[PDB]
């Protein structure tokens, strides 16, 4: 296992500074340049730059010329990317990517926003023909993501957790639904497990007709 | 600086058809002393980092299935999927790595299949939410193809325009269908002032529009 482990997601305010770390393991660190790649939500991949991991010399792409600093800690085989005076257009996922071969970090989502993190409220979506649908409405949280599972992960077939939408409030909202045969309600129990790590919210909501 | 133009930007293909993606570099990426094209092709799926398919224009990465092949040289490059599989829906990127890196714009691939009509379900707002002062009404369209669908909200026969948001799942990587939710938001006071909440669904698979509805209080 050669791998690149980037640090976790960030929520920062316009004007602040963020520093993303990329940990490499399994090969001689100083022998391969490291690239940084930006992906704005819904957009393509854009190469940001490259750092010589022996000498620490950075080379910046044209569009990444001012507030962007590549650095190293050779000792720890770790490359860093610092972004200064954050703007809304810096909201994106940031990847480190090693010269030569297939190796990419898992990505670091950075959210730039004046808005504060808020936990969701969870409401039941309760029940046709032969199939019954039920669900959970997870509404008014910030920022993404919420995860949803059912019956502690023992119900997967027929589950649909939709992509969240941004409400006019500035808060996010999603639904999770599952379809089962009508005859099966009433002997079976339906619990949606909702997790919103940024606010440290964990809810188990029982849904029934 | 070497620019990369990928084409088409978007395509829809039936499973089993051949897929072709083209990449033009503004300058050659054939390094003359080793006769190697400095060009890679990537697959990227939602929430994942991109996955290398092909490098030096036509060498497969290990573990990459046979149906993916790269060809071309100089400025013209093509990624071919000889028999596209249902799980291949993704965004595909070419990358030049001869002089810095430049990614193509990406090509989004989707799957076509036989028409499949949605199941429709309507959910009233729960009482727990009504205490909070907001009323959410949800319409679900389940496991249908194609994605194109009209979902009209009516409240006591009044067309609701602009107070609903739609959400669509990723296309299923096994059977190639979508599910869609439309959610109508109202105030508690507005909700409790009306009776008939209706979700009208028009879709190529239904022989005529389908309406799921409830009276507030049944």
């Amino acid at each position: 296992q050669i791998q690149l482990v980037q640090s976790g997601p960030e929520l920062k305010k316009p004007g602040e500074t963020v520093k993303i770390s990329c940990k490499a393991s399994g090969y001689t660190f100083k022998n391969y340049g490291m690239n940084w790649v930006k992906q704005a939500p819904g957009k393509g991949l854009k190469w940001m730059g490259w750092i010589n991991t022996y000498t620490g010399q950075p080379i910046y792409a044209n569009d990444f010329k001012g507030r962007f600093a590549f650095s190293l800690e050779t000792s720890a085989s770790t490359a860093y990317l610092q972004i200064n005076n954050l703007k809304n257009e810096d909201t994106a996922t940031y990847f480190c990517a090693r010269d030569w071969g297939p190796y990419w970090g898992q990505g670091t989502l950075v959210i730039v926003s004046a808005a504060s993190t808020k936990g969701p409220s969870v409401f039941p979506l309760a029940p046709s023909g032969g199939t019954a649908a039920l669900g959970c409405l997870v509404k008014d949280y910030f920022p993404e993501p919420v995860t949803v599972s059912w019956n502690s992960g023992a119900l997967t077939s027929g589950v649909h957790t939709f992509p969240a939408v941004l409400q006019s409030s500035g808060l996010y909202s999603l639904s999770s639904v599952v379809t089962v045969p009508s005859s099966s309600l009433g002997t079976q129990t339906y619990i949606c497990n909702v997790n919103h790590k940024p606010s440290n919210t964990k809810v188990d909501k029982k849904v029934e007709p | 600086n070497i620019m990369m133009t990928q084409s088409p930007s978007s395509l829809a293909v039936s499973a089993g058809e051949k897929v072709t993606v083209n990449c033009k570099s503004s300058q050659s990426v054939l390094y003359s002393s080793n006769q190697m094209n400095y060009l890679a092709w990537y697959q990227q799926k939602p929430g994942q980092s991109p996955k290398l398919l092909i490098y030096w224009a036509s060498t497969r990465e290990s573990g990459v299935p046979d149906r993916f092949t790269g060809s071309g040289s100089g400025t013209d490059f093509t990624l071919t999927i000889s028999s596209v599989q249902t799980e291949d829906l993704a965004v595909y990127y070419c990358l030049q790595y001869l002089s810095s890196w430049t990614f193509g714009g990406g090509t989004k691939l989707e799957i076509k299949r036989t028409v499949a009509a949605p199941s429709v379900f309507i959910f009233p707002p729960s009482d727990e939410q009504l205490k909070s002062g907001t009323a959410s009404v949800v319409c679900l369209l389940n496991n249908f193809y194609p994605r194109e669908a009209k979902v009209q909200w009516k409240v006591d026969n009044a067309l609701q325009s602009g107070n609903s948001q739609e959400s669509v799942t990723e296309q299923d990587s096994k059977d190639s269908t979508y599910s869609l939710s439309s959610t109508l938001t109202l105030s508690k006071a507005d909700y409790e002032k009306h009776k008939v909440y209706a979700c009208e669904v028009t879709h190529q698979g239904l022989s005529s529009p389908v309406t799921k509805s409830f009276n507030r209080g049944e």
